[PDB]
DNA sequence: TTCCGAGATCAGACGAGAT
DNA sequence: GTCTGATCTCGGAA
C-alpha cells in the first residue's frame, strides 16, 4: 500500500448543491476510482483526504461547478519487497494461481523456484510435498486501449521453510 | 482502368542489383574495430547515466546496486612538430 | 423492381383538383397536369 | 480487473498551421488512390471498388456504410486517402514562396547568401520573447532585400542570379537555366536546418522541401458528396505520365503533359489562375467563411409578414398559432414546472399550450408525442428529462429586420401567442427595425438554451 | 458537431483513436461546429494544415 | 541537409550516449546558441547540459566564440560529426603506415578527444604491455620514438590555443604530475593520405603499375608543402622523382620518362583539380552500372562527352532503340542524375521551343548522391539498431535451445553483414565530398 | 538505313582484340592500334552472318562511338582523312565499384522513419542479408 | 510561416465555436457552496 | 561607379436577405 | 469594368 497525490477536475451536477463540496466531491471520487489501476500507479481502492480544494468554478455550458481538486488516495501497488499472504484460489499445470482474500484474484505466480518436488499435474495438486505466503516479484501493467489483466505480477516462493505448514 | 487494379505493388524489384559486399578482404580489420570501439566507446567515461530512472524509482533499499603493472621510466620532451595558429 | 416514385401534394392549405389532362408530348411519354383551386379571403397580412 | 480510463473533453487553445511533407502524407491517410480515371462506378449497380471513391475514404449516401469505421454518413467523420504524383510539381499555394525562397538561398549549395554577421544579426531578431506576425513578415522583406543585392554566396564562392518567374507557374534563373519543379526537390532537400528558421519557416510546422507536391492528399468522400471530377482528371494525367516514359515519345510533350499536369494539380486548387476549387469554396459570399462559417442558418426561426398592434406593450410580439406549435423550446423539468409540462404534455401537438417532443433523461430519441399515449408519457415522466413545449407567451423570442444596419435591429420580445399569421408589434418600436408596414418581412429566432434565454432578456 | 483530436501531433482521428501515431492514447474529443470541421478537413486537403493544440477546461 | 542531422543523431546516440546526442543534435538544428537558452529549448536540465557540452567540447564537435554580448554562444561545426563514422578506417591507415604502436596512438587519439603526450604514451604503455608477454615487456622510449614519427609527417597537430574566457570554465574538461599540451588527431592530414590512396589507386587500375608508383612519390615528396586547399601539388622537376624512387624499381630514367610524358598528357590529366573531377564521375558511373544496366550507364557516359547535345543524337549515338532508350533519360531526369534542359529559348511554351536538350551537371548530380549516401547509412544503422534490444537474452547465455543459437548466428551474419557495409558506402562520401571540397570557394 | 539491325552482337566483336593483348610487357612505348582494328573491321572480324559486307568507314566507325562509352579507347589523330597517328588503348576500369542494396531501390528512398516503408521492416534488406 | 495563432477575438471565437471573451464573456463566474481546505488525516 | 524616384502592370473586391 | 497597393523595370545623378 502506498499513497497516490493525484489531481481531478471533479465536476459536481447542479441537483447536488445542498450537500458540502468535500464531502460530495469524495462520494463522486470513490466512484471515479475504485477497483482500478492506474498505469504504473496501482490498483486505486478508496479517498485518503482531500488535501487541496480549489474554487468552484462554472462554465459557459453545463451550469454545473467543476473544481479542481488536489487529493491523496490509497492505492495497492507491492514495493518489490512484500512478503504477502494470500489464499490459492485456483491451480495451472503451468503455475499456480494465489489471490489475496477478496482483493484481487489476478495474482498469478509462476512456480520455478520453490524446492525440487515442483509439478501442478492438472489434478488440482498444489505442491510435490517436501493461508499462504507469497513474495510479489515484478511491476507487470498492461495499458488496454488498442484499436478503434491489466495489473498481473509475478510471484515468488524461495527457500522461506514455512515452519508452520511445510 | 488499366492501373485501377490495387497498390502499383508491394515493392518494385530492379532487374540490376548491387555488386556484393564490396572490398571484400581487407575491411575484415577495419570491421572488427567498428565493434571493437563500440563495446568501448559505450563502456566509457565519456558516456552518461539514466538518472531520471533513480528520481523515478522510490523503491530504493540496502543490497540492490540502485543503493551501491604499467612499467614505463620517467622523461620530459614537450614539441613544436605541429603548427603555431590560432 | 419497380420503386414508386408517389407525387404528392405538399402545401400547408387543402386545395381542390380542378382538371387534369392527359397527353403526349414531344416524345411520347403520357403527360399529366393536375390543377389545384384553392380561395382564400384577404385576412390579415394581405 | 478493470483499468481506469478517462472520458474528458477538452477545447481549443491555439492552432499552428503548417503544411505535411510527402511523407507525412501517406502514413495519415487509409487508402492509395492509384486506381481509375473513372469514377469507380461499375456498369451493373455502380458500386464503388478502388477508384477515387474506395468508401474507406467516407461516404456519399445514407444506406453505404464506409469501410474503415462500421459507422454511416450520420456521426463518421472523413477518412484520407492519397495519390502518388509522377513527377513532382509545384503547389500553387505556396507558389510565391518557392520563388520567394529560391531568391533567398543559393542555386548551387542551397545555403542563404548571407555572411555570418547579417545571420547571426537575424537570428538575434528571431529569438526574441515577443513574435507578432508583422514581426515576422516584416523580416520575410528585409532578409530578401539583402539578399537580392548579393551575386556571390560567404558559404560556397558560387554565382546566383535574379529569380525572374516565367510565364505560368515556371521558374527561369539567369539560355537561361530553367527551374523545373524537379531540380527544386533537392535544392529544398540541400537547405540546412541551420537556414530553415531564417526563411522565417518554424520547422516545427514545416520544412521548406514540401512546398511542393509529390504526394497529394486527396479530400475525404464526405466532404464532397466536382473536385472529385479534377481528381481522377489528375489520375488519368497521372497514367499519362506514366505510360509515355516507357512507350517512348519526344520530350516536347513529355514536359507538356509535366505543364498540363502542372496545371491541372493546381486547377484544382485555385480556378481562376469551369469548376470551383479549394480557394472558391473558400472564398466570396459563397465560401465557407463569409457565409457558412459566421452568416451560418439557423434552426428555431420563422419569417412572416408584419402587421401592427398597438394593444401590446413595447416589449411583446404577436407570434401566430402555427409558429408557435412548430417554434419549440426545450424546458427542462425541474420541480416547478413539473405540473405545469404534465398539463401541457397532455394537449400534444395539436391542441396550443402543449409539446411534441419528449427526450428521456438520457438521450433516447426525441420521441414524437403523436403517436403514442400521451397520457402515459405524462406519468411516466420523471425529474431531469426534457420537454420540448410549445412557444407560449412569456417566452422570448428576438426579432430581426433582415438589412441590419445597426444594433437594434435584433430585438428581444417577449412572445404572446395571438391568432393570426403575422408577427405583430407595437408600433412605436419600429424605427429601430426601420420596418414600415408594407408588406415588409422580419424574422424571429427562439434562443433554445437557458442561458441564451437570459442574455436576450437582459441585454 | 463532436470530433476526436488528439493531443500530440494534433489532427482529426476518427473515433476512438488517431490514424497518424496509432498509439490511441492522446485522442480527447472537441467540440465544434461542423462547419469548422468541414474547414479543417478541407484545409488539410490542400497543403495547409491546422494543427489544433488543446487545452482542458480551466 | 535534413538526412545529414539525421545521421548526427545516429552518430552521438551509438557512441556517448542521448542527452549528449539531444543537445547535441539541436545545437546542429539552432546553431550559436547560449548555454542558458539550449537548457530552455530542449527542455533539459542545466546540471545535465554542462556536462553534456563538456563531453562535446572534449572530442572537439562543439566550437564556442563570444563576439559582442559578453556571453559564450556555443556552436557545433556540422561536418566533424560525420568524421566518426571514418574512425575504424582512420585506424586502419595508420596500421598500413605505421606499427601497431602508432595505430593504437591515433586510436586513444580519437576516441578520447583531447589528449597530451604525458597521458596518451602513458596509457599505450598498458594496452600493449598486457597484450604482450609479461617479463618481455614493451618498453615506452619506442612509442615516444614513434610518437614524434607521427609529427614529423603532419598527421597529429595541436589544438589552437583556449580563449580561456571567463564563461568557460578549465577545471570541468579534464578527466580525473604534469600539465603539457593537448592535441586531437590531424584528420585533414588524412584527407590527403585517404585521396593519396585513391590517385594511386586511380592509376594503377586504369594505366600500369609503374605509372601509379612514380604518382605515389610525387605525392609523398609532396605531403608538407601543401595543404588540403591546394589547387593541385606543388611542382616537382623529373630529376628528383629518379632520386625519389622506391629500391623496388630498377626501370631507367629514358623509359620511365617516356612514361612521365605518357602519364602528363592524358584524358585524366599532378592535376588535383581535375583528379577528384575525374574520380567523381566515375563514382557517379559505377553508381548507374550498380542500378540502370550498363545500358543505361552506356548513354549517361555519353553526356559527360557532349555538353548540349541531346535526343537528336542520343538514338544515333548509342544505337540502342527510340523505346528503350528513352525510358532511360526519364528515368535518369526523375532521379536528377540527368539534370535538365537548360537551353529552351522560345518564349513559355512547353509544346513549341527551340528543342530541350538533356545536359548532366557534375555537382547536382554530385550533392545529390552525397545526400542520397548520408541517407544510405541512416538505413543501415537503424537496421542494427532494430536487431539488437530482441536477442538479448542468449549473449548472457554464452556469458540455449537450437532455435535460440540459430537466431545469434543469423544476427552476428547480419550485423558484420551491416557494419561492414557502413564502410563501403563511407568511400563514397569522401571520394565525393573531396570533390565538393575541391569546389567551393571561400571556405 | 540499317535500323533493323542489332550492332549488340556486333559490340563483342569489336571487343575481344582488346581483352586478350598478347605483350602486356613495358619492353617499349606500346602505342596501341587503331588502324588495324579498321583493318580487322574491313576484312573480316570473328565470324558472323552479315548481310552488309560493303565495308565503308562511316558505317564500320560508329560501333566505336558507343564502345567509348562502353569504356574502350578515345580518339587519337583521327584529324587526318585515312592515316595518321590514330593512338587507342582500352581502359580498364579505374575504380572499383561502390553501391549497397539500398542505392538500387527509386520507391523505397520514400521511409525517412518506420513507416509505410520504413527500413526496420524493409524487404530488401531482408533479401540481401541471405 | 509556422503561424500560432491563439484563439482570441471575436472572428474565431465564432468559427470554433468558443464563447467569446468580448462582453458576456469577459469575467467568468465561481459557484458558493460550502467547502474548504480541509485537514487531513494523521497518516 | 550604385540607388532611389518614376515610369507599367497586376491584384482581389464590388451590401443584407428572401420567393 | 474600374479601384486598388505591390512589384517590377528604367534613368539621371554625387
Ligand atoms: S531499407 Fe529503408 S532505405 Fe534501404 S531501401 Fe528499404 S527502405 Fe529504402
Ligand atoms: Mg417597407
Ligand atoms: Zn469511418
Ligand atoms: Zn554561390
Ligand atoms: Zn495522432
Amino acid at each position: 500500500f502506498v499513497l497516490v497525490e493525484m489531481v481531478d477536475t471533479v465536476r459536481i451536477p447542479p441537483w447536488q448543491f445542498e450537500r458540502k463540496l468535500n464531502d460530495s466531491i469524495a462520494e463522486e471520487l470513490n466512484k471515479k476510482l475504485a477497483n482500478k489501476v492506474v498505469y504504473n500507479v496501482g490498483l486505486c481502492i478508496c479517498l485518503f483526504d482531500i488535501t487541496k480544494l480549489e474554487d468552484a468554478y462554472v462554465f459557459p455550458g453545463d451550469g454545473a461547478s467543476h473544481t479542481k481538486v488536489h487529493f491523496r488516495c490509497v492505492v495497492f501497488h507491492p514495493f518489490l519487497d512484500e512478503i504477502l499472504i494470500g489464499k490459492i484460489k485456483g491451480c495451472s499445470p503451468e503455475g499456480v494461481h494465489v489471490s489475496l482474500g477478496f482483493f484481487d484474484d489476478i495474482l498469478i505466480p509462476p512456480e520455478s523456484l520453490q524446492q525440487p518436488a515442483k509439478f501442478d499435474e492438472a489434478e488440482q495438486v498444489w505442491v510435490w510435498e517436501y493461508g499462504e505466503e507469497i513474495r510479489f516479484r515484478v511491476v507487470d501493467e498492461s495499458f488496454v486501449d488498442t484499436s478503434p489483466y491489466t495489473l498481473v505480477g509475478s510471484i515468488s516462493e524461495p527457500g522461506l521453510g514455512l515452519l508452520s505448514w511445510w | 482502368f488499366s492501373k485501377g487494379e490495387k497498390l502499383p505493388d508491394v515493392v518494385l524489384k530492379p532487374p540490376p542489383l548491387f555488386p556484393d559486399t564490396d572490398y571484400k578482404p581487407v575491411p575484415l580489420k577495419t570491421g572488427e574495430g567498428e565493434e571493437y570501439m563500440l563495446a568501448l566507446k559505450q563502456e566509457l567515461r565519456e558516456t552518461m547515466k539514466r538518472m531520471p530512472y533513480f528520481i523515478e524509482t522510490p523503491e530504493e533499499r540496502q543490497d540492490i546496486e540502485r543503493y551501491s603493472d604499467w612499467r614505463r621510466l620517467p622523461r620530459e620532451m614537450m614539441p613544436r612538430n605541429k603548427c603555431k595558429k590560432a | 423492381q419497380y420503386k414508386d416514385v408517389p407525387i404528392t401534394y405538399k402545401g400547408a392549405t387543402d386545395s381542390y383538383i380542378e382538371k387534369v389532362m392527359i397527353s403526349s408530348n414531344a416524345e411520347d411519354a403520357f403527360l399529366i397536369k393536375m390543377l389545384l383551386r384553392q380561395t382564400r379571403r384577404p385576412e390579415i397580412g394581405d | 480487473e478493470q483499468f481506469r480510463e478517462t472520458d474528458v473533453a477538452k477545447k481549443i487553445s491555439h492552432i499552428c498551421f503548417g503544411m505535411k511533407s510527402p511523407e507525412e502524407m501517406r502514413q495519415q491517410a487509409h487508402i492509395q488512390v492509384v486506381s481509375k480515371n473513372l469514377y469507380s462506378q461499375d456498369n451493373q449497380h455502380a458500386p464503388l471498388l478502388y477508384g477515387v471513391l474506395d468508401h474507406r475514404m467516407g461516404t456519399s449516401e445514407k444506406d453505404r456504410p464506409c469501410e474503415t469505421c462500421g459507422k454511416n454518413l450520420a456521426d463518421c467523420l472523413g477518412h484520407y486517402g492519397y495519390i502518388d504524383l509522377e513527377l513532382p510539381c509545384f503547389h500553387v499555394g505556396y507558389f510565391r514562396a518557392v520563388i520567394g525562397i529560391l531568391q533567398m538561398i543559393c542555386k548551387t549549395c542551397c545555403h542563404i547568401m548571407l555572411s555570418q554577421e547579417e545571420k547571426k544579426q537575424f537570428l538575434d531578431y528571431l529569438k526574441r520573447p515577443g513574435l507578432t506576425y508583422l514581426q515576422k513578415r516584416g523580416l520575410k522583406k528585409k532578409i530578401s532585400d539583402k539578399c537580392r543585392k548579393k551575386n556571390i554566396c560567404h558559404h560556397c564562392g558560387a554565382f546566383n542570379g535574379t529569380v525572374k518567374k516565367c510565364g505560368l507557374l515556371k521558374i527561369i534563373h539567369e539560355a537561361q537555366e530553367n527551374l523545373n519543379p524537379l531540380v527544386v526537390l533537392n535544392l529544398f532537400k540541400r537547405i540546412p536546418a541551420e537556414d530553415v528558421p531564417l526563411l522565417l519557416m518554424n520547422p516545427e510546422a514545416g520544412k521548406p522541401s514540401d512546398l511542393i507536391l509529390t504526394r497529394l492528399l486527396v479530400p475525404p468522400l464526405c466532404i464532397r458528396p466536382d473536385l472529385t471530377m479534377k481528381l481522377t482528371e489528375i489520375i488519368f494525367l497521372n497514367d499519362v505520365i506514366k505510360k509515355h516514359r516507357i512507350s517512348g515519345a519526344k520530350t516536347q510533350m513529355i514536359m507538356e503533359d509535366w505543364d498540363f499536369l502542372q496545371l491541372q494539380c493546381a486547377l484544382y486548387i485555385n480556378s481562376e489562375l469551369w469548376t470551383r476549387g479549394f480557394v472558391q469554396r473558400l472564398k466570396g459570399k459563397q465560401g465557407r467563411f463569409r457565409g457558412n462559417l459566421s452568416g451560418k442558418r439557423v434552426d428555431f426561426s420563422g419569417r412572416t409578414v408584419i402587421s401592427p398592434d398597438p394593444n401590446l406593450r413595447i416589449d411583446e410580439v404577436a407570434v401566430p398559432v402555427h409558429v408557435a406549435k412548430i417554434l419549440t423550446f426545450p424546458e427542462k423539468v425541474n420541480k416547478a414546472n413539473i405540473n405545469f409540462l404534465r398539463k401541457l404534455v397532455q394537449n400534444g401537438p395539436e391542441v396550443h399550450p402543449g409539446a411534441n417532443f419528449i427526450q428521456q433523461r438520457h438521450t433516447q430519441m426525441k420521441r414524437f408525442l403523436k403517436y403514442g399515449n400521451r397520457e402515459k408519457m405524462a406519468q411516466e415522466l420523471k425529474y431531469g428529462d426534457i420537454v420540448e413545449r410549445h412557444l407560449i407567451d412569456g417566452d422570448v423570442v428576438l426579432f430581426n429586420r433582415q438589412p441590419s444596419l445597426h444594433k437594434l435591429s435584433i430585438m428581444a420580445h417577449l412572445a404572446r401567442v395571438k391568432p393570426h399569421r403575422t408577427f405583430r408589434f407595437n408600433e412605436c418600436v419600429c424605427t429601430p427595425y426601420n420596418a414600415d408596414f408594407d408588406g415588409d418581412e422580419m424574422n424571429l429566432h427562439l434562443p433554445q438554451t437557458e442561458e441564451a434565454k437570459a442574455e436576450a432578456l437582459v441585454l | 458537431f463532436e470530433v476526436d483530436v488528439c493531443g500530440q501531433c494534433g489532427l482529426l482521428g476518427y473515433s476512438g483513436w488517431c490514424h497518424y501515431c496509432k498509439s490511441s492514447c492522446h485522442v480527447s474529443s472537441l467540440r465544434i461546429p461542423y462547419a469548422c470541421k468541414l474547414l479543417f478537413q478541407e484545409l488539410q486537403s490542400m497543403n495547409i494544415i491546422p494543427r489544433l493544440k488543446l487545452s482542458k477546461y480551466n | 541537409t535534413q538526412a545529414e542531422i539525421k545521421l548526427c543523431s545516429l552518430l552521438l546516440q551509438e557512441h556517448f550516449g542521448e542527452i549528449v546526442e539531444k543537445i547535441g543534435v539541436h545545437l546542429i538544428r539552432t546553431g550559436s546558441q547560449p548555454l542558458r537558452v539550449i537548457a530552455h529549448d530542449t527542455g533539459t536540465s542545466l546540471d545535465q547540459v554542462k556536462k553534456a557540452l563538456c563531453v562535446l567540447v572534449q572530442h572537439n564537435l562543439v566550437s564556442y566564440q563570444v563576439h559582442k554580448r559578453g556571453v559564450v554562444e556555443y556552436e557545433a561545426q556540422c561536418s566533424r560529426v560525420l568524421r566518426m563514422l571514418r574512425y575504424p578506417r582512420y585506424i586502419y591507415t595508420t596500421k598500413t603506415l605505421y606499427s601497431d604502436t602508432g595505430e593504437l596512438i591515433v586510436e586513444e587519439l580519437l576516441l578520447n578527444g583531447k589528449l597530451t603526450m604525458s597521458a596518451v604514451v602513458k596509457k599505450v604503455a598498458d594496452r600493449l604491455t598486457e597484450t604482450m608477454e609479461d617479463g618481455k615487456t614493451m618498453d615506452y622510449a619506442e612509442v615516444s620514438n614513434t610518437f614524434v614519427r607521427l609529427a614529423d609527417t603532419h598527421f597529429v597537430q595541436r589544438c589552437p590555443s583556449v580563449p580561456t574566457t571567463e564563461n568557460s570554465d578549465p577545471g570541468p574538461p579534464p578527466p580525473a604530475p604534469d600539465d603539457g599540451i593537448y592535441w586531437q588527431a590531424n584528420l585533414d592530414r588524412f584527407h590527403q593520405h585517404f585521396r593519396d590512396q585513391a590517385i594511386v589507386s586511380a592509376v594503377a587500375n586504369r594505366m600500369d603499375q609503374t605509372s601509379s608508383e612514380i604518382v605515389r612519390t610525387m605525392l609523398r615528396m609532396s605531403e608538407i608543402t601543401t595543404s588540403s586547399s591546394a589547387p593541385f601539388t606543388q611542382p616537382l622537376s623529373s630529376n628528383e622523382i629518379f632520386r625519389s624512387l622506391p629500391v623496388g624499381y630498377n626501370i631507367s630514367k629514358q623509359v620511365l620518362d617516356q612514361y612521365l610524358t605518357l602519364l602528363a598528357d592524358d584524358p585524366l590529366e599532378i592535376n588535383l583539380h581535375k583528379a577528384l573531377a575525374s574520380l567523381a564521375t566515375a563514382t557517379l558511373e559505377s553508381v548507374v552500372q550498380e542500378r540502370f544496366g550498363s545500358r543505361c550507364a552506356r548513354i549517361f557516359r555519353l553526356v559527360l562527352q557532349k555538353k548540349h547535345i541531346e535526343q537528336k543524337q542520343v538514338e544515333d549515338f548509342a544505337m540502342i532503340p527510340a523505346k528503350e532508350a528513352k525510358d532511360m533519360l526519364y528515368k535518369m531526369l526523375s532521379e536528377n542524375f540527368m539534370s535538365l534542359q537548360e537551353i529552351p529559348k522560345t518564349p513559355d511554351h512547353a509544346p513549341s521551343r527551340t528543342f530541350y536538350l538533356y545536359t548532366v551537371n557534375i555537382l547536382s548530380a554530385a550533392r545529390m548522391l552525397l545526400h542520397r549516401c548520408y541517407k544510405s547509412i541512416a538505413n543501415l544503422i537503424e537496421r542494427r539498431q532494430f536487431e539488437t534490444k530482441e536477442n538479448k537474452r542468449l549473449l548472457e547465455k554464452s556469458q540455449i535451445t537450437a532455435p535460440e543459437r540459430q537466431q545469434l548466428e543469423t544476427l552476428k551474419r547480419n550485423v558484420n553483414k551491416l557494419d561492414a557495409s557502413e564502410i563501403q558506402v563511407d568511400e563514397t562520401i569522401f571520394l565525393l565530398e573531396s570533390y565538393i571540397e575541391c569546389t567551393m570557394k571561400r571556405q | 538505313k540499317f535500323l533493323q539491325s542489332k550492332a549488340e552482337t556486333a559490340r563483342e566483336s569489336k571487343q575481344n582484340p582488346m581483352i586478350q593483348r598478347n605483350s602486356s610487357f613495358a619492353s617499349s612505348h606500346e602505342v596501341w592500334k587503331y588502324i588495324c582494328e579498321l583493318g580487322i573491321s574491313k576484312v573480316e572480324l570473328s565470324m558472323e552472318d552479315i548481310e552488309t559486307i560493303l565495308n565503308t568507314l562511316i558505317y564500320d566507325g560508329k560501333v566505336e562511338m558507343t564502345i567509348i562509352a562502353a569504356k574502350e579507347g578515345t580518339v587519337g589523330s583521327v584529324d587526318g582523312h585515312m592515316k595518321l597517328y590514330r593512338a587507342v588503348n582500352p581502359i580498364i576500369p579505374p575504380t572499383g565499384l561502390v553501391r549497397a542494396p539500398c542505392g538500387l531501390c527509386p520507391v523505397f528512398d520514400d521511409c525517412h522513419e518506420g513507416g509505410e516503408i520504413s527500413p526496420s521492416n524493409c524487404i530488401y534488406m531482408t533479401e540481401w542479408l541471405e | 510561416f509556422g503561424q500560432k495563432d491563439s484563439v482570441c477575438g471575436v472572428s474565431e471565437c465564432i468559427i470554433m465555436g468558443i464563447p467569446m471573451n468580448i462582453g458576456t464573456g469577459l469575467f467568468k463566474l465561481l459557484h458558493k457552496a460550502d467547502r474548504d481546505p480541509n485537514p487531513p488525516k494523521r497518516p
